């Protein structure tokens, strides 16, 4: 299994981080199998589809939120039944308000897992639309949850192989000239870092 | 100046940058 060379990773400056504009911690994570990175993706293929991918995401979200409002109202009618059948017989209203607080907890937790799934799917979409390579993923869930839907669009890996693919997929004179230009124009500590 | 005093982190970073600014003007190999 491919593997890298400590001499060019750990010692300061870490030559790999400088070549790739990274921090070490990121890279000690990618090499010791902690985070994942995106070797490459397609920008023009993801161009003519953003609209309809939004369409599919939005139809899924409208589905789940229709079910969410249905959850709210159905649990609410069950709660009304619970109160009406808790008061018709001979009980105090202390116990009724306790059981209704329990039912309130029930509707709350239902809508809560509901909105949690909402926010999960929404952050997932917001991560897809905002994709550039060299991004890390400390999640393992967001990543999988993107590998199942459209994973075949982008390309991901981890380990020596990821850095290898990347280096291969990396222009160099562009970076060199942009760096010469950041040194020329820019100033301060930023100039020194680009240097 | 006696209620606020003087931090450390900022001073370290500042003198660092200053050192690498007096070293780049003439010749930068400091290590």
């Amino acid at each position: 299994a491919p593997v890298t060379h400590i001499w060019y990773f750990k010692g300061v400056p870490s030559r790999l981080g400088y070549l790739l504009d990274l921090a070490p911690k990121d890279l000690e994570k990618i090499i010791y199998f902690a985070a994942y990175v995106i070797t490459s993706v397609d920008d023009e293929m993801r161009h003519n589809e953003l609209s309809t991918l939004e369409a599919e995401m939005a139809v899924e979200k409208k589905a789940v939120e229709d079910q969410r409002d249905a959850d709210l109202e159905a649990r609410a009618q069950k709660l009304e039944a619970d109160l009406a059948e808790l008061e018709a017989e001979g009980a105090k209203s202390d116990v009724r308000r306790k059981v209704r607080d329990s039912g309130e907890r029930e509707m709350r937790q239902l809508r809560d897992r509901a909105q949690r799934e909402l926010d999960r799917l929404d952050e997932i979409w917001n991560t897809f639309t905002k994709l550039a390579p060299k991004q890390l993923i400390v999640d393992e869930v967001l990543y999988r949850e993107l590998q199942d839907r459209y994973g075949e669009y982008f390309t991901g890996a981890m380990g020596a192989e990821s850095i290898k693919k990347l280096i291969e997929n990396f222009d160099i004179d562009a970076e060199a000239e942009s760096l010469r230009e950041v040194i020329r124009s820019g100033k301060g500590q930023k100039k020194l870092r680009a240097l | 100046v006696d209620l606020l005093g003087r931090n450390k982190a900022a001073d370290e970073a500042a003198e660092r940058e200053r050192r690498e600014e007096e070293a780049y003007a003439a010749g930068v190999l400091d290590l």
